[PDB]
């Protein structure tokens, strides 16, 4: 089955129709003000009429900021593209640090495109090139045989170059498209498999239906994928496109002229109405790790009119800005960007609310825990941390499977908590032996 | 009209139809010329470096070329 | 490496096809229908791989000029480029194309 | 109803820069309110660039954070007018591993300047009634327009171009007499009867064959890339080009100078714009001086929000985050903060731009929020307030809903106050 | 006398964790001795990995230098089994000038997870009787012989191209795949190759096969997610795997690979198995890789990982503030800490006794007193090196039993780090950059 | 002849039969403890029982630990490989430090494989298409075999080959008298060139003339080729065959050191294990040497832990001339000898001490006899006083100019006036350092 994930049990924000936050819903408890605050945010993203908005999440580590981000990601649905990003990902040797942040917007915004394609496919009965004086091939003559009928068509020397590229021979089934110009080969027909007792080529049955068929194909592509396709000529029918296809795909920066041309052609597609554009959501975790230069570019980036909504996550308080060497700023974010972003306050969980999280996670892991072990795990959790009691669930279940008990017991929790060490106790032990370290 | 290569366990055989031409022709090296070529002025003689059209005789060097051109 | 068949077998890596050393030895079970695991250095398994493909593909840009000679250079550049260079890329050499 | 690529931003609520023939700014014009002296100076700079008789001059914009000088800069860019070179860059964008900082800044100075060249070419366009081809190959076609009807004969190359792209009866196309590329614009309504049915275009009018003058503006960086790389379109669009030799650039400068001496073409100075220049390296800070001292240089404007701050790379504290060498090279225009009376006007025009209906108590309390806190925070409050009003189903925003949004989102100062209480639990306080 | 590529090593003698079915630690088993707490915890993580129902978990091991923190990881590594994938990486290995550290981390996480795929193919194996080819498309026949049955098959165009490309002649035992199309020549027959042409080529000989000619075989393989991502990212990049030139793979391709692998798991043709990622001396890793590791571990495909920390209360590289174990509180609190108790005097004698059976060196009873005292005053590693060199000098004296005088000889030849520091203090003024 | 090298006078350790180190052996005097310790180290290398062993050499500059480490390879011989590497080579722009150390670990170990070769070579006297008589109605003509003649100075031989090779002989240019290479095992046929005998007929010809091979027609010889695991890793890293367009273009590209994945290392270990199981290939371990170890980065110091804990790690020796110093990469961290305590605990430290004035005089005499220079008694005493005053190295450097100037003056031997004039002209490092203090204000 599916591997259990830490955030897998979170199905969303768990909000009612009035916008208020229920006590326990969608696998989330507490943070009523945060969830109720996000209830307007999901209505903004679903409204789509506003852009260039950034919402910062401020809270202690382990308070579910990332759970709120992924909860919004699950609340908006699968149609709304959601792009996670970490502050350490923007550093790359191939491209500049700014190009990553600029490409994350095109990768955030999604686009739905409907493409009408005309298809010519079937068995090839005869293929011959024409000969014209300059010994050059001006035209190609290829007949097509199908169960419905036979029709002879003429092809261009480029399509013939793709056929000879695919090693197409008489008696094989091929796939030909017009607008794209690419040529595919399905394989040899099954009727000829009897002449050879042993053959390397696999056989496919003869397809059915008319040779020429026009069909609509709805595909979802991202403006970053379009931006890379227009950036480098990886695909194509050109021999240089084949050589570049053999070359290594290193990352390169995209010019603002190409970006503006993309805005032009996509704007024309919107004016035609064939393409449907949907806004994306860009998530940034560990924003305090981002450089002051990345924030400097984020000034113009967030002020951009086409920028999708960006959510930030800050788990730290006042800290020195990266690269400044002197000035320290609240939440690791300088006052310039911090003035623009919208801050959401997150509060620590209460001792009563922690036990419910321990119970929900214990049920998610598939473990049966008695009320005594639940109260003990809650007690030690409030003594140290929630993450510790969350991590103590599985090993105690393992000891239960070893001893044969159907449920966890106070001796199992006591033995597991005896084996594992808390960060506070370990940090206290490091003081006595610190001289030996 | 198609050439047939038949390789068995006892030996290998390459058979050709009467329609196709014979690809094979017996080739043996001819007898080499015993005497080497020699220079024009015969106190010199060495294998000839070049031929001279005006004197119509082969010479190794311009030194002997002066004697040959003077004699002609 | 070509003079020695063993030293040639010492280098399995080839840019043309995939290679894997998964099966070191062969274990055969003799019956009316025999099953024997593979061995040595030869493994490919191309079928399952490569299913992933890019979503969109773009055609390289072209220049448009107001004279005829630039259309000549454009048709030569786009179609064959150089003849001996085109055949030299397809067959790897012109004498490999005639060959 | 369809969502365009552009959406309402901070600078998008204003269109153009309101001015007068006497250069006296109105209180509210072209969406902008206040900053009479700032709009007057920016208007003087705009008239200078529109004159374009000089080159290599710099002017700096200074002001407190939240004064909207970036908004007056983008509004000046909108009021600049079409068909004029403009470039917008940031101080942090010039840093790249692919290209050097000097080649990137110089590349920006190249993209800013541009050249306008006018030509004339003979292009045929119209509806094609019939096409006949006989296979050399000889064929004739009929080109019909509303005014006149003509018949033409094709050569070998024209027959090849016709057989390349098949054209049916009565199709409006454009045939170029120079390159030979045939492009089909559309299909006639009556002739297209009896297919894909992609588009329909009416029969053209006027003369069939006309000589058109093409006005085409090219960029110096564009020409430099085209000449340096084998294919400059693949170099520029691919982004692989970098570290272009300066000798080729100098030769191109001399050739453009020869073009201006011939007078067949003209050069149009561009407008460079730099954002967040408070933090920048002294290499670029020093290179701007010589780049402006060059013969042909575009007119640039730079924005610096911060005040006196230590520059990057040195331990010296420069005034306005810029060294005195660059400060003395340009003129500075300072902007004053917005008045309380102008705050509610900005809020109202943002209600008109964002289509939000609020009350006078809403404008009053939000004006108090503009007095105690920056206006940007209020502009961020109303946007989330409209949605809460929609959830309340009311046709007008209420102060209670504004209190709900104000309870949902907190100011940076408030988050700092709570972060002072929880700061010990936070990491690396 | 034959020496393999593997040689005796510090952690190489451990054959496993030495655990019972109850998972309770045994004092001496599978080459490991002592430290019942960390042995039991290692049993918990081994049983957890063998369960494989939970993903995205991190286990940390801390203790004093010389407590066997690496010996435990090698114990679970050897006790995990060959069929389960295991990967051991170091913090300095993921640092590279070609690719980014975070990309190397993604290669580690996707590298630890193994994928097992089974393949059933019908192949033909027999001795060639005759080979005939007709060239005008070339059409020829192939006659094969086996002890059970003699067969005759017809060859196609691609088949003749493959055989002629492989230089196959009559009298060779070959293996042909119908579906794949590959041909591999195993060798030649003794009797069929006894009479050969005057060329006289001597290479190899293989006996004639028996049974059915065409048989069905099952060959199972394992492929890494990083391997598939490199192959499909480089567009026929099979050489880039061994070349290592690939880097900075796009994330969209990785996402599509994850979705396609999930679809394969839904189909059941391919199976996914968990794997272990061992990291030693993680305290020197940059804090950026920690911030990326905390959020990157939340993925469903993120395997469980195990880290080790030698020291504690030390500032992180790139930051001026000290943190416990050189790790931020987010990660340190994000994973569980397992402390290792320092070894005692009683266990040292048994550890030194393991080298007697491992290295096949007979040790006298009087050598364990002085050698054990050297193990108490100095490092157990220096005690093991003293055992090795003591056995070398023992062979130099040609004795079967170890003598104390030889151990005194080695102790006179090699000095402890503290002693080298003591002499380095006397000669330190003459030394450079004192 | 061979240019004299500073260490060229060290021919080995010069150990005795009982294991004790002779006082003066192989041009090495003193350092009995170090010579005996290295005497056990070479026994570990020859024994090959352990791997990943790291030895450390510490001491003042000029104590001869480099001469002992280089003497180890001379005592072991040319059978086992020896790879000296300075720590400065670890830092590189293209290749990462860990890949450098790994490629060194693969450079130390090496292999030897014995192989037999059978080759036919000589001038071609005749080529005949031998036709057996088997007329058939299906196909008219039949050719059983092709006879290829070969002529050499030792003897002539004819060969009967299958007609399939005649298709290649007709595919490529073959003329009478062409010296060709034909291998029986591979079966391929290559054309070497035209014979030198026919070069006299034409004054100018495009074909080059290779001489006829001297030897038997059929040459079968067994040669043992030694290939290191690093060479195997490079050959497995990039394809040697240029038949592919990507291999040709990549061959045109500039070669750069590439990071090799661990999978290729594992495959090499597996195939090497197979050939060792077959016994055809002989595996010998290498000896890795490292000088200026204090110059390594802390990342390299921590990487050497995981590198040494592996069983494939060859024996590594270290040389450190520095005392307690700050660890490179960390400002406030100080460790003895310039190495962290973690690796310093794993390595085996060997102490070295400075020579006495008598040993200085003896080493000076050894270098004098090595360079072929004669020294008078009193001048040797004064030179020993100079070396004792400053250093042994400077007193060694003073030998050459006194020899050259002595030959110029006409005296075949060095004199106290010669070493006095040389010592007057040249300045020792400490004296120059003291002179720099007075004029330091002007500098
Ligand atoms: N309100 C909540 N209800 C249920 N589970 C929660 C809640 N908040 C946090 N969690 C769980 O706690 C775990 C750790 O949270 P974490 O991501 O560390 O929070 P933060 O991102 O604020 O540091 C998450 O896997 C999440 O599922
Ligand atoms: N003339 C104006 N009229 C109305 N609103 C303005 C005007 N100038 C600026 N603003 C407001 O200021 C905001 C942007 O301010 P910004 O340019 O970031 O200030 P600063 O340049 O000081 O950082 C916009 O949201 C806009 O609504
Ligand atoms: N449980 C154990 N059983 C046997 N030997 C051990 C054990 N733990 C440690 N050792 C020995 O101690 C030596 C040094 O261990 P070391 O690697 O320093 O431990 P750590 O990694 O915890 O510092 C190793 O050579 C190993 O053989
Ligand atoms: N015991 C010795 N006998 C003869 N020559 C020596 C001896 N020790 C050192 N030397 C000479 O001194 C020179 C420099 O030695 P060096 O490499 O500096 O030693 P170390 O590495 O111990 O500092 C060498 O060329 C060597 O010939
Ligand atoms: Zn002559």
């Amino acid at each position: 089955t599916q591997r259990i994930a830490s955030h897998s049990h979170v199905k969303g924000l768990g909000l009612d129709e009035s916008g208020l936050a229920k006590q326990a819903a969608s696998g989330l408890v507490g943070q009523e003000n945060a969830r109720e605050a996000c209830g307007v945010i999901v209505e903004l993203i679903k409204s789509k009429k506003m852009a260039g908005r950034a919402v910062l999440l401020a809270g202690p580590p382990g308070t579910g900021k990332t759970a709120l981000a992924l909860a919004i990601a699950q609340e908006l649905g699968s149609k709304v593209p959601f792009c996670p990003m970490v502050g350490s990902e923007v550093y790359s040797t191939e491209i500049k640090k700014t190009e990553v942040l600029m490409e994350n917007f095109r990768r955030a915004i999604g686009l739905r495109i409907k493409e009408t394609k005309e298809v010519y496919e079937g068995e090839v009965t005869e293929l011959t090139p024409c000969e014209t004086e300059n010994k050059t091939i001006s035209h190609v003559i290829i007949g097509l045989k199908t169960a419905k009928g036979t029709k002879q068509l003429k092809l261009d020397p480029s399509i013939f170059e793709s056929l000879q590229k695919e090693r197409v021979e008489a008696g094989d089934v091929i796939y030909i498209e017009a607008n794209s110009g690419a040529v595919k080969r399905q394989g040899r027909c099954d009727t000829y498999a009897t002449e050879f007792d042993l053959e390397a080529e696999e056989y496919v049955p003869l397809p059915k239906g008319d040779v020429h068929k026009k069909k609509e194909i709805i595909q979802d592509v991202t403006l970053h994928d379009l931006d890379v396709a227009n950036a480098r000529p990886q695909g194509g029918q050109d021999i240089l496109s084949m050589m570049g296809q053999l070359m290594k795909p290193k990352k390169t920066e995209i010019t603002d002229k190409l970006r503006g041309e993309i805005n032009k052609v996509v704007n024309k597609y919107i004016d035609q109405g064939i393409a449907e554009l949907v806004p994306g959501v860009l998530f940034v975790d560990e924003v305090h790790m981002l450089d002051i230069e990345c924030f400097t570019y984020l000034h113009r980036a967030l002020e951009s009119s086409i920028a999708p909504i960006v959510i930030f996550a800050s788990n730290r308080g006042n800290c020195v800005i990266r690269g400044t060497e002197d000035i320290t700023s609240p939440h690791g974010i300088p006052l310039d960007l911090l003035d623009r972003v919208m801050i959401i306050r997150t509060m620590l969980y209460t001792p009563q609310e922690m036990k419910q999280i321990i119970k929900i996670r214990a049920q998610t892991e598939g473990i049966n825990i008695s009320e005594e072990a639940l109260n003990h795990l809650g007690e030690i959790g409030t003594k140290t941390t929630l993450r510790y009691s969350v991590q103590l669930l599985t090993p105690a279940n393992l000891l239960a499977k070893i001893n044969g008990k159907d449920s966890i017991e106070k001796e199992h929790v006591e033995e597991i908590s005896e084996l594992f060490y808390d960060a506070k106790s370990s940090a206290k032990i490091l003081a006595d032996q610190q001289d030996k370290y | 009209p198609m050439v047939r290569y038949c390789s068995g366990a006892q030996g290998s055989t390459l058979s050709f139809p009467p329609g196709v031409p014979a690809p094979t022709a017996v080739s043996q090296r001819p007898s080499p010329s015993g005497p080497p070529p020699r220079c024009s002025v015969p106190g010199c003689p060495h294998p000839r470096r070049y031929a001279c059209s005006r004197t119509g005789q082969a010479l190794c060097s311009l030194q002997c070329y002066r004697i040959n051109l003077q004699m002609r | 490496l070509c003079s020695c068949p063993l030293l040639k077998s010492l280098v399995f890596s080839s840019h043309c096809k995939a290679v894997s050393g998964y099966s070191d030895q062969v274990v055969h079970q003799r019956r009316s229908a025999t099953s024997s695991l593979r061995r040595c250095l030869l493994t490919e398994l191309p079928s399952f791989l490569c299913v992933a493909s890019p979503r969109v593909t773009a055609v390289p840009l072209d220049s448009y000029c107001n004279d005829r000679s630039a259309e000549y250079e454009r048709r030569v550049l786009k179609e064959g480029g150089s003849l001996a260079a085109k055949q030299c890329l397809l067959n790897g050499a012109p004498e490999l194309a005639a060959d | 109803d369809v969502t365009r690529i552009e959406r309402i931003g901070a600078h998008s609520h204003i269109r153009g820069l309101g001015l007068d023939d006497a250069l006296e700014p109105r209180q509210a014009s072209q969406g902008m309110v206040g900053q009479l002296a700032a709009r007057r100076a920016a208007g003087v700079v705009l008239e200078m660039i529109r004159e374009g008789k000089i080159a290599g001059r710099a002017v700096l914009i200074a002001g407190q954070p939240g004064t909207g000088k970036t908004a007056i800069a983008m509004g000046m860019a909108q009021a600049l007018g079409p068909d004029t070179p403009f470039t917008a860059i940031a101080g942090s964008e010039i840093f790249s591993l692919e290209m050097s900082k000097t080649e990137a800044l110089t590349q920006a100075f190249r993209r800013s300047i541009g050249v306008r060249i006018k030509e004339e070419t003979e292009i045929i366009e119209g509806e094609v009634v019939e096409i006949q081809i006989d296979r050399s190959k000889v064929g004739k076609l009929t080109l019909k327009t509303t005014e006149m009807e003509t018949i033409y004969d094709l050569g070998t190359k024209m027959i090849e171009s016709l057989t390349k792209d098949k054209v049916q009866a009565g199709d409006v196309i454009t045939i170029d007499k120079a390159t030979g590329k045939i492009s089909k614009l559309g299909r006639s309504f009556t002739r297209a009867r009896d297919g894909s049915q992609t588009k329909f275009v009416q029969c053209p009018d006027g003369e069939l064959q006309k000589r058109k003058e093409v006005v085409h503006t090219v960029s110096l960086h564009e020409i430099d890339v085209i000449n340096s790389r084998t294919q400059g379109f693949l170099a520029l669009f691919s982004g692989d080009t970098g570290e272009i030799k300066s000798e080729v650039r100098e030769q191109i400068n001399a050739k453009v100078a020869e073009w201006r001496e011939e007078g067949k073409a003209e050069i149009i100075p561009g407008v460079l714009f730099i954002d967040e220049v408070h933090m920048l390296d002294i290499e670029s800070f020093s290179f701007l001086n010589r780049a402006l001292e060059s013969d042909m240089a575009p007119v640039l404007i730079m924005a610096t929000n911060r005040g006196i701050t230590r520059i990057r790379g040195t331990s010296y504290q420069s005034p306005h985050g810029i060294p005195i060498d660059l400060l003395d090279r340009l003129l500075i225009v300072s902007t004053t903060p917005y008045s309380e009376k102008d705050t509610k006007q900005i809020l109202r025009i943002r209600c008109e731009e964002e289509d939000v209906e609020m009350s006078e108590d809403a404008y009053t309390v939000l004006t108090r929020i503009g007095l105690e806190t920056s206006l940007r925070y209020a502009i961020q409050l109303i946007t989330a307030a409209s949605l809460v009003c929609r959830k309340r189903k009311g046709t007008e925003v209420q102060v209670d809903d504004i209190k709900r949004v104000y309870s949902l989102f907190l100011d940076e100062s408030r988050s700092t106050q709570y972060m002072k209480e929880y700061q010990d639990a936070f990491l690396f306080n």
